[PDB]
RNA sequence: UCGGGUUCAGAUCCCCGAAUCUUGGAAAGCGUCGCGGUUCCGGCGGCGU
RNA sequence: AACGCAGCUAGCUGCGAGAAUUAAUGUGAAUUGCAGGACACAUUGAUCAUCGACACUU
């Protein structure tokens, strides 16, 4: 012993083997793509965005981050994703602006929607 | 074109995913319309097709679930949430077999002094 | 992380361009002088800085 | 306790992303303000009630 002080010995210690599994099965990703995206938005200025800056704009849940929102579009309507910027609205429902790669082209992309 | 619950109890998990996806897609395009200028059919569309979401929805959780149950019907451990529920107070009581349960010195007293029917005239 | 444009309402956040004395830079912007168009052209030029 | 959920919906009420309800059983032609949707009513089903299956956001 070099030292006067004692310390308290490092013992073995087990990972948990529950011999049951506490819930019966995985609860269900209840928050998926189509949850992701509401609606897309038809107001005056969002028109302008669609043509004049390739971006589609869309109400999505209030949960979903820029992450969630790229990945849930890009399956959704087969397209690809350049940015993605988000606003919480006064009536609390999340606005995400989603602006496409260049070689998509929102126009011909939105009439597949039926919104343009 | 009804989408009914006990028709769908027999048909394999596979496809009723299969089933439960388009019913979202079709979901997601009368969303659409909603906010678009939409046609007050389409717009009786929704709840009807929501329905047949949680018609679809509670099949899988139902057939999910009785293969857990089967599965561990005669395991020691059961999954919390398969066990009874009933009430807090009524889990925590003793099992049918320990309130019958009686000691040695009982056991000779109720055989050796067992309670007797009788009448008195009068 | 700045410059210039952009809305009826947002800009160091959107778009463009640059990043983390000269290159940037004149192409921009700003002044004036004109030509087109009249809910379309959000299109053109001339000088000067 | 909060926040959401109705085709048109603020409150009350009901419900919980399966969100004015799912399943099942009983019942048996409606709901209703408007529209739409329904509706062989057993080659089995609107509504309502019951409620034991499932689900139940922070």
């Amino acid at each position: 012993r070099t030292s006067p002080t004692f310390r308290r010995p490092k013992t073995l210690r087990l990972r948990r083997q529950p011999k049951y599994p506490r819930k019966s099965a995985p609860r269900r990703n209840k928050l998926d793509h189509y949850a992701i995206i509401k609606f897309p938005l038809t107001t005056e200025s969002a028109m302008k965005k669609i043509e004049d800056n390739n971006t589609l704009v869309f109400i999505v849940d209030v949960k979903a981050n820029k992450h969630q929102i790229k990945q849930a579009v890009k399956k959704l309507y087969d397209i690809d994703v350049a940015k993605v910027n988000t606003l919480i609205r006064p009536d609390g429902e999340k606005k995400a602006y989603v602006r496409l790669a260049p070689d998509y082209d929102a126009l011909d992309v939105a009439n597949k929607i039926g919104i343009i | 074109a009804k989408i009914k619950a006990r028709d769908l109890r027999g048909k394999k998990k596979e496809e009723l995913l299969k089933q439960l996806d388009d019913l979202k897609v079709e979901l997601s395009q009368l969303r659409v319309a909603k906010v678009t200028g939409g046609a007050a059919s389409k717009l009786s569309k929704i709840r009807v097709v929501r329905k047949s979401i949680a018609r679809v929805l509670t099949v899988i959780n139902q057939t999910q679930k009785e293969n857990l149950r089967k599965f561990y019907k005669g395991k020691k451990y059961k999954p919390l949430d398969l066990r009874p529920k009933k009430t807090r107070a009524m889990r925590r009581r003793l099992n049918k077999h320990e309130e019958n349960l009686k000691t040695k010195k009982q056991q000779r007293k109720e055989r050796l002094y067992p309670l007797r029917k009788y009448a008195v005239k009068a």
